[PDB]
């Protein structure tokens, strides 16, 4: 698989006026691990934090697109973009490769500063958006992820529980996947702090 | 998929089962087939109905603009002219088999069949569809040319009917049209009422012997309908 | 046509110290449909002490079940009475996989039963026979989802935390009941119901419980 | 693959190595190709691929460096700068009717201070970079068949504060690994660092 | 897997993982990757977890019934031999099997490896495994005849989790045994993640 | 030469099975006087989706050893649960020797108050349940049969589980290709199993909306 | 995916799932399938859901740039024309696979558009992974000028065949009303699937899990 | 090809085209698909002209040692029966559409369909072979059963003819064979003397206008058959 | 193909060298397994393929000639015998269920007269074999990807008169060329020769 070819899984998980999104760090060639400090995480502003899964050139490309993008945005509109419209963005620019797609899987935690209200949206790799009200993954380990996050997440969760949970879900999910792991970057975003924190996980 | 035109003094009848199939479920049990082009010039669609659609659209679009800058009638040959050019320029890309029939007061009704090959051939009467295979011995026995409008109707729902007891692919709603110089009578048969289907021609009510008791003589006597008997 | 169709469903065991909990959806899928809910096929009784779970293609589970039952009863006869062992029944079920290597069960076992000191165990299997002796298991479509969870809740490799105190027979089956619900909310062809085996050195003591029917 | 290349970064030094071998088939056109390529004075890249692409690739981006500083009134360009440059070109090519640059290349770099107002990176560069167009830093690194069998051997015995003398002896061992193990002949590996002073061709190691 | 056996002065080290992985799905982190065939000699598994398990296993059955006829122990020679003939019968049969059967007989210590394809090579070093590429550049650079029992098991041991950090299909807990004219003793058996903490201590 | 859909349902006291009386060879409906629904003995009929050929000499093999084991030793005749067993093993061994009975089964019996239902497929998969259906009436028929067990929990009357039969059938008429409206049902009570005379369904084709000039495309 | 649509007798009733699937997996159990496409027009979507999206936010969008130039609320006619073509052009590689229901002057109308452009205007239809379970409930219960009662009935009824008896299909029935005057969407008309057994809540304590390093940023 | 085999009262009529043909050119114009298996009990063969003779050789080897050794004329059933078995044994390796039909005095006349897979019908009437295709709306249509011998065997050569007008596969003579209580009464009409060709048929005789000459007029007239006009 | 044998006949010596390398896809196992078995005191065979064949093939021909020699009272069996014994084997093989034993040989020999009554061929012999069962009596002759090189080079300067000495020296030229020219890793070659007194394992070439 093309898609399974770097290695690395995201995830991102719904709070009570947070959310937290959480990569591995592994970076690999199918079975040869290239880096063990490669997190897949990008922020694009205060509110707003996605990964990249799929093919480590299309993250890397994808990922430049996108910061071209929002730094444009950020210039013509004189604002930080949202995090439905980056998400609709996102969208836009995954479907415009229909015919010949970008190899990543998005995953879009953002969070409204005022309301509090949190959004998440994984994507598929020609811009199909799924936004649920719990938590999205993606990338090798995304079948072990759902396992986890469905049996740990609640819904009314404070950052500091939503953060256990996430670590304890990426790091299980990351130890039956011979493509994800040498632990976690996660990263904690309320509407008061961004907390970012390098979880200690095997070395496998 | 049934579709077959034929021919009478005055004008023509379209037929179609109203059928469409992917593969062995019926999507479309109530289509229409009978695609107009211009008022008195219809086609009938066989093939992939996303083709034949598009085609009997993007036609009657040109037929109508034709039309209007001509100020006078379309001929029947120009609608079947322009199918033809459409559906032999796209041969390899679609699968269209299509019939154009009509009236015009210049050739009164003519039928054209425009199979897969772009071929087009004008002809008393066309057969098309999965459906036609069964009709050709049907029509070479039982068509007779220089019909009534109304004996070729009945005739050409008779047909479609016994092309849709057969084929698998055709079933369901017998929709005539008839294009002459008056104004178009399209009538739809629904099955229930249908002129022949399998299920009650009593030629077959006696079920094969296929199961047959244990019995103590090789002499068949029926099917086995009771376990006691 | 292929001779093989996976009928999807789930098995999961966890080990105790004095017991087995073995459990299994009872959704049977054919293609792009089910045939039932109802099916109880997952799970198969060798011995008081040793039952197998058998996931993917029902009619080779059915296949496979008959063939160790009669292995099993063979070996009463040959052994005068005495039943045979979870830990013969497991290189037993590895030997009888293997054998069919060149055109293997399409069924992803796991035996699972008491072993010599009464302490619970569980073997999964792959398609010809590879296993090992553990503490819990899961094959099946939604093992991929159970299999990480059962890693998280009992292993607790990633936890500072010190490890609760051993997990009883009733704590153990709420952690399946748990994570099977999970099974069945994610995975398309988990559901309907689970049917629970609580192997004790007394006897196997049954009972169902309710999944999303959808 | 057949054409092994080696990197690690130090201190004060990176060092590369590449295989000689270039080949036809079977038969070895020769043993000392010369795969690392001076880019600019602080900046190198060992690529591995066929002499046509690995050829075509460098001299391009040589070449683009080149005009870059031209333009530039002779600014040298950071190492951070040229490795994404480089695979943004190895990026886009994967989607173009000419198909990808079949080259794996370690991107070997020495960044100085530029100017006094030079807030930047000082210090030795390395990047991986798979034909794909994967960019990642790196301590350091390989392609090739030897790849992960140097990989291995510099988990173990590489620190990130040896000499240019415990280097030219580590890159020894990992050269001399490549032979013992892979059964393509990469009998001669040229062995260049990048320093403050600049690249300097190593003759010791080969 | 990863598995590497080496003679030395000693006798012969064997170090294995004990991860089975389809690829991307860690099927077990707890795969016992050495067979103990008898008290004198061991195999090692890769490849095909069932193909080698059962064909060490019938392997163990014909050197047990050789030690009942004959009332002598097995040979290494014969016993890789018995293993080679299998794999040889079974070439075209698609069985993945890589294995090394070590050993101590009357002759001194042997290590052979055995391929699916009938290969039975005597060497006194191997790796064999997805992440043999890794434990050879660890093993061949610390490799001599003469290390201790001490520092032959820690260059098995890094050698194997040097593995273990490097291949997606390889991990877990790094077992090593030593095969000496007494028999065999399983050494040590250290998860790798505490490994790593231990020759990486920052 | 392929049958159609079959569909069957248990009610208080008994099973009905219902199958089109019609073979197929591809598109063409070639046969629509073929009585689809065989008896086995006494208690037990079957009736298959899939090649009529394959059907014939499993059916054929089936109610040989179930007269044959009852007039050769002075037992009981099988069980519909031991017929459809020995139905089920030797389908299975016929996708084990790569020679499949490339048919799925619907197997009902009542040898007492017993009442057995079932499905077998090509490759030996068997299921029991409240209603079974191959061919189309697996994805046409089941959903409908499925919500009308759910509705009546207690059980359906022969009158309610005929009411469902039917509509069903009126469906599958409507919705699979490859059939007619002419269908036998198998009645296995008590008894023993009696097959219907061959019935039509009453069909809807009048709706305003299935109209000429509403589902005209110009 | 099932989605299904009705005429009844004052306009349609269009009904979905909410189950989203990555493959096997349910990666949304309450996603909506009832897309706006114009204040008289709804189009539930099956097939590729990137497809599905984008031909009916492309669609919808050209309706309403449409709706400023004539001053005339949109006919389903357009709306249909303009996905047919649109998938007919892409030969069915843009998978989306549609049902199109609204209500404009000429009344209600509801219509499929296969991913190849065809269409079938009808007075009930399906697509998606249980079109054939569903269509079997309309085919068993639909009748003329139904009441809106007995629409949103069958609807959800056709839908529950879907989620029961299709994997693909699951978790609520989302239903939407489509009269002449307004367009009322119920989020989880039927919900048959609540909570079998209560989450069980695993604590864990904060420091559970161990942290190399950590950075905290104010805003 | 095309084969068929109708019962009358008494008995039963078989009736077969005379082509074999390598795909477009007929290596035999007077093949014999009647295949006696017994002095009343005859096939009709489809398909691979070396797999059907063969089958038919073997069954009629079988038939005639069993009708030795029972001392008594064999039931057409058991001849079916036998045919059925070889076909589906084989049913992989060979291509082979059976119709086998006869008179016995238990039963009387009797027709067995063994298609291609191996099933065995008995039919009042059965069809074979690339010709069945046009028959089937054909008989549905015109076919009545309780036909004379007579009116059986004109119906039979009529059937014959109107598929082998169509099936470019089918052709030359029709043979047909009357199996009853009486001496088995065979006959072979010519193309020549066919009841039905197209050739014939005054429906076909004015010719499609396609070719049509260059004109001021948009009205179809002919076509152009001469050079100066 | 990866592993080159090289043998050539001289009046009174056959020398057969062949490269020690056993690989796996592209890892050296070993530099150093001996390719060339004795077969009988003077005779033996430098064959060349994957170790499972070569061995089993090799074992087979040597058991058979062992067998061959108890029942016929200790007679030592000529090298055309042998030569045909084991092409009449491969040659059997490419018609089995079994397959081709993927091994090509160079059967050398020196054939002693066996008693005073023997008028047979006195000298050292060298055959050729395919894997297919193709035999030649060849002056000398090579498999391997190394084959063309040491062919060609042997032409060149192989007189049927050499010493042992301008043998050995040949036969380094010839090892020499295999590890100049061929891309897969020839770096050790055992070298044995058969003369009037037997086998003798050359160490001075590799
Ligand atoms: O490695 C071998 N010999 C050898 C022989 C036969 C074999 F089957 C395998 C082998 C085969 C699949 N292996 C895996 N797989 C890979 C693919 O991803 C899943 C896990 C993991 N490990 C593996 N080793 C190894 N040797 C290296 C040099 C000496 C011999």
């Amino acid at each position: 698989s093309i898609m399974a070819y770097s290695g690395g899984s995201v995830m991102a998980m719904a709070g009570k006026e947070c959310f937290v999104i959480i990569s591995d760090n592994r970076l690999g060639e199918q079975l040869k691990t290239i880096s063990t400090e490669v997190p897949k995480l990008h922020v694009v502003n205060d509110s707003i934090v996605y990964g990249l899964t799929g093919l480590r050139t299309d993250q890397q490309t994808f990922a430049n697109k996108v910061q071209f993008r929002t730094e444009m945005y950020k210039l013509r509109e004189e604002r930080d973009i949202t995090g439905k419209a980056f998400a609709a963005m996102i969208t836009s620019m995954l479907y415009e490769a229909r015919f010949g797609p970008w190899f990543v899987e998005p995953v879009i935690g953002s969070i409204d500063k005022s309301t509090g209200e949190v959004y998440l949206c994984a994507t598929d790799l020609i811009g199909a958006p799924c936004e649920p009200e719990d938590y999205v993954c993606a990338g090798t380990a995304a079948e072990s992820l759902h396992g986890m996050c469905e049996a740990l997440w609640r819904p009314g969760m404070s950052p500091e529980e939503l953060f256990e949970i996430a670590a304890q879900a990426m790091l299980s999910a990351c130890d039956r996947d011979s493509l994800s792991g040498y632990g976690a970057v996660a990263m904690i975003v309320t509407k008061d702090k961004v907390t970012t924190r390098l979880i200690k996980g095997r070395k496998d | 998929t049934t579709i077959l035109a034929v021919s009478y003094n005055g004008g023509v009848v379209l037929a179609a089962d109203s059928r469409t199939s992917s593969g062995t479920y019926v999507v479309n049990r109530a289509s229409n087939k009978l695609t107009k082009l211009t008022k008195k010039i219809y086609c009938c669609r066989s093939g992939s109905a996303a083709d034949t659609q598009a085609l009997a659209e993007r036609v009657s679009n040109y037929l109508g603009s034709y039309q209007t800058d001509i100020g006078a009638g379309v001929n029947v040959a120009t609608a079947a002219n322009l199918f033809q050019k459409m559906c032999y320029m796209n041969r390899w890309n679609i699968s269209a088999g299509i019939i154009v029939a009509g009236y015009d007061p210049i050739n009164g009704g003519s039928v054209y069949s425009i199979p897969s090959g772009g071929s087009c051939v004008k002809l008393d009467y066309a057969l098309g569809g999965s459906g036609s295979i069964f009709l050709y011995s049907f029509f070479d026995a039982n068509y007779k040319p220089g019909m009534s409008k109304s004996e070729c109707v009945a005739f050409c729902q008779r047909a479609v009917a016994h092309a849709y007891s057969r084929d698998g692919s055709s079933g369901g709603l017998i929709r005539t049209i008839t294009l002459d110089a008056d104004e178009p009578e399209d009538q739809t048969i629904p099955w229930n009422r249908s002129p022949y289907c399998m299920e009650k021609d009593p030629k077959y009510v006696t079920q094969a012997t296929q199961n047959q008791p244990f019995s103590s003589s090789a002499k068949i006597t029926g099917n086995r309908m009771s376990s006691t008997g | 046509w292929s001779p093989y169709q996976d009928n999807g469903g789930t098995t999961a065991a966890i080990a105790g110290k004095d017991f087995v909990i073995l459990a299994g959806d009872t959704r049977l899928n054919g293609d792009f449909c089910l045939h039932s809910r109802h099916d109880q096929s997952k799970i198969f009784q060798l011995t008081p002490y040793t039952y197998m779970a058998s996931n993917g293609m029902q009619a080779d589970r059915l296949q496979l079940q008959q063939m160790l039952k009669y292995r099993v009863k063979w070996y009463k006869y040959n052994n005068g009475g005495k039943v045979p062992s979870t830990k013969a029944i497991a290189q037993l079920m590895s030997t009888m996989l293997y054998h069919r290597r060149f055109f293997p069960y399409y069924t992803f076992n796991m035996v699972v039963g008491l072993d010599e000191e009464g302490h619970g165990v569980c073997y999964s299997y792959d398609a010809v026979g590879s296993t090992e002796p553990f503490l819990y298991g899961t094959r099946g479509s939604a093992a991929s989802f159970v299999e990480p969870l059962l890693d998280c809740l009992i292993n607790r490799q990633h936890m500072t935390s010190q490890a609760p105190p051993e997990m009883t027979k009733e704590e153990t089956l709420a952690m399946l009941k748990n994570a099977f619900t999970g099974a069945a909310e994610r995975d398309i062809y988990t559901g309907d119901s689970v049917s629970f085996f609580i192997i004790t050195k007394d006897g196997v003591q049954q009972e169902s419980f309710e999944l999303r029917k959808d | 693959m057949a054409e092994t290349a080696i990197a690690f970064r130090c201190k004060d030094y990176v060092m590369v190595a590449a295989a000689g071998l270039n080949a036809f088939y079977y038969i070895k056109i020769t043993d000392a190709e010369d795969k690392i390529t001076q880019l600019d004075t602080h900046q190198l890249v060992a690529c591995t691929g066929e002499n046509g692409p690995r050829v075509n690739f460098t001299e391009y981006i040589k070449c683009n460096l080149a005009l870059n500083r031209m333009r530039q009134h002779g600014r040298h360009s950071s190492c951070e700068s040229t490795a994404n440059f480089m695979r943004n070109c190895l990026a886009s090519a994967i989607r173009s009717r000419e198909g990808a640059y079949q080259v794996n290349c370690l991107f070997a770099g020495y960044d100085t201070p530029v100017s006094e107002d030079d807030d930047g990176v000082v210090g030795p560069q390395l990047f991986y970079m798979d034909y794909l167009g994967t960019l990642q830093a790196v301590p350091y690194g390989c392609h090739g068949y030897g790849a992960c069998f140097v990989t291995a051997l510099l988990d173990r015995l590489w620190r990130p504060d040896l000499s240019q003398q415990e280097g030219l002896e580590l890159m020894q061992k990992c050269c001399d690994e490549v032979k013992r193990r892979v059964i393509i002949s990469n009998s001669y590996f040229f062995v260049k660092a990048v320093t403050k002073n600049g690249v300097e061709v190593i003759t010791a190691v080969h | 897997t990863t598995t590497l056996a080496f003679r030395f002065n000693g006798g012969i080290i064997v170090a294995v993982d004990s991860r089975a992985s389809t690829g991307q799905y860690i099927a077990s982190q707890t795969v016992m990757k050495v067979l103990e065939i008898n008290d004198y000699l061991l195999g090692t598994l890769a490849g095909g977890a069932a193909d080698c398990q059962y064909w060490e296993r019938v392997l163990g059955m014909e050197c047990r019934l050789w030690e009942l006829r004959n009332g002598s122990r097995i040979t290494v020679a014969a016993a890789s031999k018995i293993l080679a003939n299998i794999t040889y019968a079974y070439r075209n049969h698609g069985l993945s099997m890589g294995t090394m059967v070590a050993g101590w007989d009357q002759f001194g210590p042997s290590l052979y490896y055995v391929d699916d394809k009938g290969s039975r090579v005597k060497q006194d070093l191997f790796s064999v495994g997805s992440g043999s590429i890794y434990a050879y550049g660890v093993l061949d650079t610390g490799y001599r005849k003469d290390l201790s029992v001490e520092d032959a098991c820690d260059l098995a041991r890094r050698s194997i989790f040097h593995a273990t950090y490097r291949d997606g299909a390889s991990g877990g807990i790094v077992t090593v045994y030593h095969v000496h004219e007494k028999g065999w003793t399983k050494i040590s058996r250290d998860d790798q993640t505490k490994l790593y903490h231990r020759y990486f201590p920052s | 030469a392929s049958g159609g859909s079959v569909i069957a349902i248990k009610y208080k006291g008994g099973v009905l099975m219902a199958a089109d009386t019609l073979l197929s060879y591809g598109s063409l409906a070639k046969w629509p006087n073929i009585p689809r629904i065989r008896l086995l003995g006494s208690h037990s009929a079957v009736c298959a989706t899939g090649s009529y050929a394959d059907f014939q000499m499993m059916a054929k093999q089936v109610e040989d050893n179930i007269e044959r084991q009852k007039m050769y030793h002075n037992v009981d005749e099988l069980s519909p649960s031991e017929v459809f067993s020995y139905l089920h093993r030797s389908i299975y061994q016929k996708r084990c020797d790569f020679d499949p009975c490339l048919c799925q089964m619907v197997f009902i019996g009542v040898r007492d108050g017993e009442t057995f239902l079932a499905g077998v497929d090509d490759v030996g998969t068997r299921w029991e349940d409240d209603c079974i259906a191959t061919g189309y009436g697996a994805y046409i028929a089941l959903p409908l049969l499925r919500q009308a067990l759910e509705k009546n929990p207690d059980g359906l009357s022969r009158g309610e589980a005929m009411r469902i039969l039917t509509d069903c059938l009126r469906v599958l008429f409507y919705r699979e290709c490859r059939a007619i409206n002419k269908f036998q049902v198998a009645d296995a009570a008590s008894d023993g199993v009696r097959i219907s005379e061959p019935f039509d369904v009453e069909t809807h084709w009048e709706y305003e909306g299935y109209c000429f000039e509403k589902t005209a495309i110009i | 995916t099932t989605i299904v649509g009705v005429v009844y007798r004052d306009g349609v009733v269009l009904g979905a799932d909410t189950r989203a699937t990555e493959g096997s997996i349910v990666a949304d159990k309450r996603c909506r399938k009832i897309h706006y496409m114009a204040p008289n027009i709804m189009c539930c979507g099956a097939g590729t859901s990137a497809d599905t999206e984008a031909v009916t936010n492309m669609v919808s969008s050209h309706l309403a740039l449409h709706r400023l130039e004539t001053g005339k609320q949109s006919r389903v006619l357009e709306a249909l024309t303009l996905l047919k073509r649109h998938l007919y052009r892409y030969q069915g590689h843009v998978s989306a696979a549609l049902v199109l229901g609204g209500v404009d002057v000429e009344g209600p109308f509801l219509a499929t558009i296969a991913p190849h452009g065809s269409t079938d205007r009808l007075p009930f239809v399906t697509m998606g992974s249980g079109s054939i379970a569903a269509m079997a409930q309309l085919e068993a219960a639909y009748k003329d000028n139904m009441t809106c009662e007995e629409a949103k009935e069958l609807v959800a009824s056709a839908i529950r065949k879907g989620i029961f008896n299709d994997p693909y299909s699951g978790t609520q029935v989302d239903v939407c009303v489509i009269t002449k005057d307004k367009t009322e969407l119920t989020i989880g008309y039927d919900k048959p699937n609540e909570r079998m057994y209560p989450r069980q809540e695993v604590l864990l304590p904060p420091g559970t899990t161990p942290v190399l390093k950590e950075e905290i940023r104010q805003l």
